[PDB]
């Protein structure tokens, strides 16, 4: 079992190390989306 | 059967409203009306024929 | 009857309760239909073990974990696909493991949240995450070669 | 309770048995964190003062 194929490369970013979030909803499948839903602000704490 | 809104994701229940029977969540304005039917089988294991044991 | 929202289903792969009118996939074939099947970009969410085998460069140190925000950019490691479906991830001397994470199923949007200013900021939704994966020491590897 | 079912179960059994405690739970105004609580310390009785 050789690496045939598929030897892809692997980079790593520290722009968006300090402002990377991420959100996920556990009662919104993945199917329905909030990118029609307009938003008004979001709280948030440092 | 068991539904749950959107919204919040409260317990839908059935209920009638000034135009047709609707789903409805008691904890928010949500409502959604039923345009076709709806149906939930379940498939009750029936009683089968027992034999004549002896 | 609007069509995007309709009543959701309990099982959130099989939400379409009402209609107009999945197999466990693999971490080789995923990444197969990803690149050769189609050629659009795709979003990961993948696991890193608690320390790299690395050191932190200049860090002011004592074998403390190496994560992710010590080392610096460029290439850092090669992506292997053997035969069999085996998944490798060649970072150095060592070789983990890829394998496929749990299969979620619900919204998962990745954003950026960047704080340009003390008193406003910007949120960026990146995109959404669809398949996790999750990367392990190959400790079979570690123990047999010495 | 659409949280609480996923974490129950998924499987169409699992949901037909634990139909009913939904029900029970949605004929009373329970629906917050306060509001259980409140029912929680309703249901407490001091140790001997
Ligand atoms: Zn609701």
């Amino acid at each position: 079992d050789d690496p045939v194929v598929q030897e892809i490369d692997v980079y790593l970013a520290k722009s968006l190390a300090e402002k990377l979030y991420l959100f996920q909803y556990p009662v919104r499948p993945a199917s329905m989306t909030y990118d029609d839903i307009p938003h008004l602000s979001a709280k948030i704490k440092p | 059967m068991l539904l749950f809104c959107p919204g919040c994701g409260n317990g839908l229940i059935v209920e009638e409203g000034q135009r047709c029977h609707r789903f409805a969540c008691n904890t928010c304005p949500y409502v959604h009306n039923i345009t076709r039917k709806v149906t939930n089988r379940k498939y009750p294991k029936l009683k089968e024929v027992d034999d004549v044991l002896g | 009857i609007i069509n995007i929202k309709k009543e959701k289903r309990e099982t959130d792969e099989e939400t379409k309760q009402i209609l107009r009118m999945l197999p466990k996939d693999v971490s080789v074939a995923e990444l197969l239909r990803e690149l050769s099947l189609t050629k659009e970009e795709e979003l990961l969410f993948l696991q890193l073990p608690d320390t790299l085998p690395g050191q932190p460069p200049t860090q002011d140190i004592a074998e403390n974990a190496c994560t992710l925000a010590d080392l610096t950019e460029g290439q850092v490691g090669k992506l292997l696909i053997r035969k069999s479906g085996r998944v490798q991830l060649l970072l150095g001397k060592v070789t983990l493991d890829v394998t496929m994470g749990t299969a979620c199923s619900f919204l998962q949007e990745l954003v950026s949240v960047g704080l340009g200013d003390s008193r406003t900021g910007e949120m960026t939704v990146l995109g959404h995450v669809k398949h996790k994966l999750v990367c392990s020491p190959d400790f079979e590897s570690l123990l047999d070669h010495k | 309770d659409q949280e609480i079912v996923q974490m129950i179960g998924t499987e169409e059994h699992v949901m037909a048995a634990f139909g009913p405690s939904l029900e029970e739970c949605q004929k009373a105004q329970i629906f917050t964190q306060m509001q259980a609580l409140k029912y929680i310390g309703n249901k407490v009785r001091r140790q001997r003062m």
